[PDB]
RNA sequence: GGCGACUUUCUGGUCUGUAACUGACGCUGAUGUGCGAAAGCGUGGGGAUCAAACAGGAUUAGAUACCCUGGUAGUCCACGCCGUAAACGAUGAGUGCUAAGUGUUAGGGGGUUUCCGCCCCUUAGUGCUGCAGCUAACGCAUUAAGCACUCCGCCUGGGGAGUA
């Protein structure tokens, strides 16, 4: 995947809070580094079909918080689209 | 003193290499018109005979049928594998309606008045058991205020 | 080569006299036992002498 | 993500029963709470107790059992369910096992026995058939 | 391939007699006489493993 | 502890009389340890500290 | 006094029981422990079952009931056998015969023989037979009284069973239930209580926990006689 | 489905333990969209063994079978297809609950201490026995075919036929 210290950088600009790790934003944003590496890895390696359902599963679970996200407030999902970037 | 009644009798062969076998069975159902019924089987060759080994052979297992007077105390369904009998009570003066073995073994208890409706499977061997199994498992309203702590008033 | 077939058994706490007991209802020459109050390992033999002995282990 | 919270109270206290155990513990609710309440009242379960956890705090039943070691509840059965609530009037109202059982039913009251539904003239979602 | 010496031929034959059976050599060659199915061996190998 | 594949002395005490391994029913080692000690036994194989047949 | 005291008790041996791997989950409440592979049997609590077994086997006796002792594993065969002469009660020392208490009508049919085979040879009709035809017909001699040797002049159905072991003698246990007979018996560990309505937790494989648990149940009908 | 030399790079999932954090975000899932043994098919490679078809020699009462010699497609790789198997644990997924005994795999916490070896408890796998309960019977039985609740697929006599 990534590494920690990518992992640990990329949790503290869309941190809401020190020690927050496990919020939405926050593991949406890391699943987004996940689901970039791996189908660029993927993209030279296009016979590698078990790690595809690897990224189609992440890709799952990056949906079920974006459509959490929404249901509770919009304003903080219209930020994330704008921060990174996702259609939708 | 008990009442005999037969179900059926049944002409059963087994092969030999030589002459076949000439086994005749059959299954009566035993009760006193009071709330004590039980059934068996007996094989022999003599077919008066036949009846009286099966008549013992229902002594040594006589169940207790709960009553309220004329009818059965609550609505219950018997199981036992495939038979399976229905039992609904009724007024006093509606008659017993039942089928074919299930009539055997509710007149020989005393209630006639009930609904019935054998579900399920047809062989006489297993409903006649799937009714027992069912009047096993009936209830009194007074001893269950026993195990329930609360008396027969308290219970409505 | 010599093939010596083993009888296995689990050992058990007793009497002495219930070793000997036991010991009869098999016509063994060996017991091997916990004893009871002592809690060692006990084995109770018929000697050559046909008497009892009782070794501890 | 257990579908129907006490359903799996009612088949604890079903399975409890069948291998004559006498203490067992549920993760509780007020309903769970006062359906167990209802049947120490009505007289099935010896003594129902405290909720004392942090999250969702658990309760014990105590079953009862006969003095020739036979059992009280014999039979136990959830009607309504999600999927298919069943609702029920005060006319039709039904009297479980010819009056012998009970059915503990929600009405806008709290929930009440099958006894004490018709002669407050209330219905509502008819919960379950205890026997 | 062990040198036996300072005896008879009769004598080194047992050393080499179970210095054979003891190899994978004549099991090896018994088993690859003729292609077994890819599905047979594992079934083969767990009637030779059950039975220890 | 983990096997290194240089340490050819404990490490050839479990190769076999020809230069085949033996199987831990016999040697007596555990699960884990038998599978650590073969991708071992075998980078050892490849760099010439043991045979592959003798 | 009542019971047996404390010291008696546990000087037979009978608070060991069988080993773990070898258990039956339905004892737990008759086991206090586990002590290195064994267990350790309740000994406050089988002395408030012995006691309960003295209650009703004083009492079977006032009726002048018949209750039958059965032993049939190896280190406890004649120890039951001993324990019946002295209370004038039917021991079984051999193999349960198979049908002794419930096809009984064709097992009365050979005590009605062995109290007629001896009679035939203490009169005449011996010198007559052929001296191999006396071979067999004291054969059968004693092989009655192996067997139906404590059934010797039981001539009717018992009104209790004491029973040593009820996994070696599922046989007689078995035939106790379709009767309605109620039942006392000695169980440990590797023995199901579902089937003994009157429950002896005791250890069953040494002698003095059976034979110093046994006399006093063989001495609880003598005086219930008088 | 499947996966067996070894090494490196790239990458997916599970399990254990801690409790910091998010605060029902969950489950199932028609239509849809992707993987899917072998044998096949296409465009090229490569072709060692093996081997349908095919050739020849024996056997037999007879052969186109079995057996033997030889042998092409195929078997192998790359890219597109095909989408079917007794694809089987003939058993959909999820979460609870309900005697125990016993192997073994991956951890964790203990207790001695072992001079790295055991013992007990617990978690997740994977087997073999076996109560209650279930089954029409075989059997299944904390890895249910037991007791429940949710949702999805599917059956309702045998041929005709998975055929027009």
């Amino acid at each position: 995947a990534i590494s920690q210290e990518r992992k640990n950088e990329i949790i503290k600009e869309y941190r809401v809070h020190e020690t927050d790790t496990g919020s939405p934003e926050v593991q949406i944003a890391v699943l987004t580094a996940e689901i970039n590496a791996v189908n660029e890895h993927l993209r030279t390696h296009k016979k590698d079909h078990h790690s595809r359902r690897g990224l189609l599963k992440m890709v799952g679970r990056r949906r079920h918080l974006l459509n959490y996200l929404r249901s509770k407030d919009i304003q903080r999902y219209r930020e994330l689209i704008k921060s990174l970037g996702i259609r939708r | 003193e008990f009442e005999e009644r037969v179900v059926t009798i049944n002409r059963v062969a087994k092969v030999v290499k030589g002459g076949r076998r000439f086994r005749f069975t059959a299954l009566v159902v035993v009760g006193d018109k009071n709330g004590r019924v039980g059934f068996g089987t007996g094989k022999a060759q003599e077919v008066p005979e036949a009846i009286k080994k099966a008549v013992e052979a229902a002594k040594k297992d006589l169940v207790v049928v709960p009553r309220v007077e004329g009818t059965t105390p609550h609505t219950i369904t018997g199981r036992y594998g495939s038979g399976s009998v229905f039992m609904k009570p009724a007024a006093p003066g509606t008659g017993v309606i039942a089928g074919g073995p299930v009539r055997a073994v509710l007149e020989l208890a005393g209630i006639t008045d009930i609904l019935s409706k054998s579900l399920g499977s047809n062989t006489p061997i297993n409903m006649v058991r799937a009714t027992i199994d069912g009047l096993q498992n009936l209830k009194n309203a007074e001893d269950v205020a026993k195990l329930r702590g609360k008396t027969v008033e308290e219970l409505y | 080569i010599e093939i010596i077939r083993s009888k296995e058994f689990s050992l058990k706490p007793m009497d002495s006299e219930e070793a000997v007991l036991q010991m009869n209802l098999l016509g063994h020459d060996f017991f091997v036992f916990t004893d009871r109050e002592t809690d060692g390992t006990s084995i109770v033999y018929r000697r050559k002498d046909g008497k009892y002995g009782l070794i501890q282990t | 993500t257990m579908t129907d919270p006490i359903a799996d109270m009612l088949t604890r206290v079903r399975n409890a029963n069948m291998v004559r155990h006498e203490k067992l513990e549920l993760p509780a609710s007020n309903i769970k709470k006062e359906i167990a309440e209802i049947l120490k009242s009505e007289g099935f379960i010896k003594n129902v107790e405290y909720v004392e956890d942090d999250k969702q705090g658990v309760l014990r039943l105590f079953l009862k059992y006969g003095q020739n070691d036979e059992r009280v509840i014999t039979g136990l059965k959830r009607i309504s369910k999600p999927g298919l609530r069943v609702y029920a009037k005060a006319s039709e109202m039904p009297k479980v096992l010819n009056g012998l059982g009970i059915a503990l039913v929600s009405t806008s009251e709290g929930v009440i026995t099958d006894k004490e539904a018709r002669k407050r003239n209330v219905g509502g979602e008819i919960i379950a058939y205890v026997w | 391939t062990v040198v036996r010496k300072n005896e008879s031929l009769e004598d080194a034959l047992r050393r080499f007699k179970r210095s054979v059976s003891k190899s994978g050599t004549i099991q090896e060659v018994r088993k690859r006489e003729f292609y077994e199915k890819p599905s047979v061996k594992r079934k083969k190998k767990s009637e030779a493993a059950r039975k220890r | 502890t983990h096997i290194d594949y240089k340490d050819t002395e404990l490490l050839k005490r479990f190769i076999s009389e020809r230069g085949k391994i033996l199987p831990r029913r016999v040697t007596g080692t555990s699960a884990k340890y038998q599978r650590m000690l073969t991708t071992a036994i075998k980078r050892s194989r490849h760099m010439a500290l043991l045979p592959y047949v003798k | 006094m009542a019971v047996i005291s404390m010291k008696q008790l546990l000087e037979a041996g009978v608070h060991f029981g069988h080993q773990t791997r070898r258990w039956n989950p339905k004892m737990k409440k008759y086991i206090f422990t586990e002590r290195n592979g064994i267990y350790i049997i309740d000994l406050q609590k089988t002395v408030k079952k012995v006691d309960e077994a003295y209650n009703f086997l004083k009492q079977v006796s006032e009726d002048g009931g018949q209750v039958l002792f059965v032993g049939t594993k190896k280190q406890a065969q004649e120890s039951v056998k001993s324990e019946a002469e002295r209370a004038g009660q039917f021991y079984i020392n051999q193999r349960w015969l198979g049908g002794l208490l419930t096809n009984y009508k064709t097992i009365s049919k050979r005590i009605k023989r062995i109290s007629e085979i001896e009679k035939m040879e203490e009169d005449g009709l011996f010198e007559v037979l052929p001296k191999k035809e006396v071979v067999e017909l004291k054969k059968e001699y004693d092989r009655l009284i192996k067997f139906l040797g404590g059934i010797r002049d039981m001539k009717s159905m018992p009104q209790a069973l004491f029973v040593v072991d009820p996994r070696k003698e599922r046989n007689a246990i078995a035939e106790a239930r379709k009767l309605n007979i109620p039942i006392v018996g000695i169980v440990d560990t590797n023995c199901d209580p579902d089937e003994i309505d009157y429950v002896i937790p005791a250890n069953d494989d040494a002698i003095r926990a059976v034979k110093l648990l046994t006399a006093k149940m063989a001495d609880a009908i003598l005086e219930g006689q008088q």
